């Protein structure tokens, strides 16, 4: 998971 | 603020081509010369132009078969569906004329792209 | 010895969605207490364990409505839902709750794990 | 495009  | 599962897109297309090899939920066939191909509608129409506009159409959306011009080489088209569930593309030197002008009439631009490139460095 | 194109899964998914917003070939409602959410039957089975059961089953594979368990949060389902169709997550101090009940029940093992990561920061 |  990221910050997109 | 929302949060990106990365692997998400290639894990959805991995699995509708699970879909697709056990023939599962799939609702059209192509017809290209004698061969057929199964596949889902929805896929075809996110990769290519064509099916787009051929499953938006009102009448069209409904049919089960969908016959392809008879210029359409099998091999070229079943390539470019390989593609279509994959993102990979089994470009060779043998097929990439017939890859290019069946990309070009499925309006798959990205593979057209490639295939100019490739023709123009050999 | 293919060649790959790095963006065409997100783009799959990109045009799926567009097909979802415009309600273009979906094929089954989901109806949660008193909501209702219209989506493609292969989409949903290739994100979520419980549709992947559902759908492959002989008889509820041919069912336009399906009824998720009234203990199932409206809210919580449609962030999911936006979740299968873009790979992005609206996971909030307020819902993350609701989030991680819903993919418990959708068995969407890659939500869940993130849920109970942020909750644990908590 | 990339080599896979
Ligand atoms: O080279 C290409 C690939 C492609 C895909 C689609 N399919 C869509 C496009 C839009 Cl905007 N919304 C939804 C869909 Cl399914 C149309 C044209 C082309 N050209
Ligand atoms: O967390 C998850 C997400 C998920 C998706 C699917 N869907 C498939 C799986 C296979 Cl192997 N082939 C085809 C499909 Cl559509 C099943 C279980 C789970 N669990
Ligand atoms: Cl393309
Ligand atoms: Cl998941």
């Amino acid at each position: 998971w990221v910050i997109p | 603020s929302c949060i990106q599962f990365t692997r998400h897109a290639s894990d959805v297309l991995l699995n509708l081509n699970r879909l697709r090899s056990r023939d599962i939920l799939t609702d059209v066939v192509i017809v290209v010369s004698r061969e057929q191909f199964r596949a889902h509608k929805t896929v075809l129409m996110a990769c290519s132009g064509l099916f787009y506009s051929i499953f938006t159409d009102q009448l069209k959306c409904n049919l089960s078969v969908i016959n392809l011009d008879p210029e359409i080489n099998p091999e070229g088209f079943c390539i470019l569906l390989d593609f279509m569930y994959t993102s990979r593309l089994n470009l060779r030197e043998g097929n990439i004329m017939a890859v290019m002008a069946t990309a070009m009439y499925l309006q798959m631009e990205h593979v057209v792209d490639t295939c100019r490139k490739f023709i123009k460095a050999s």
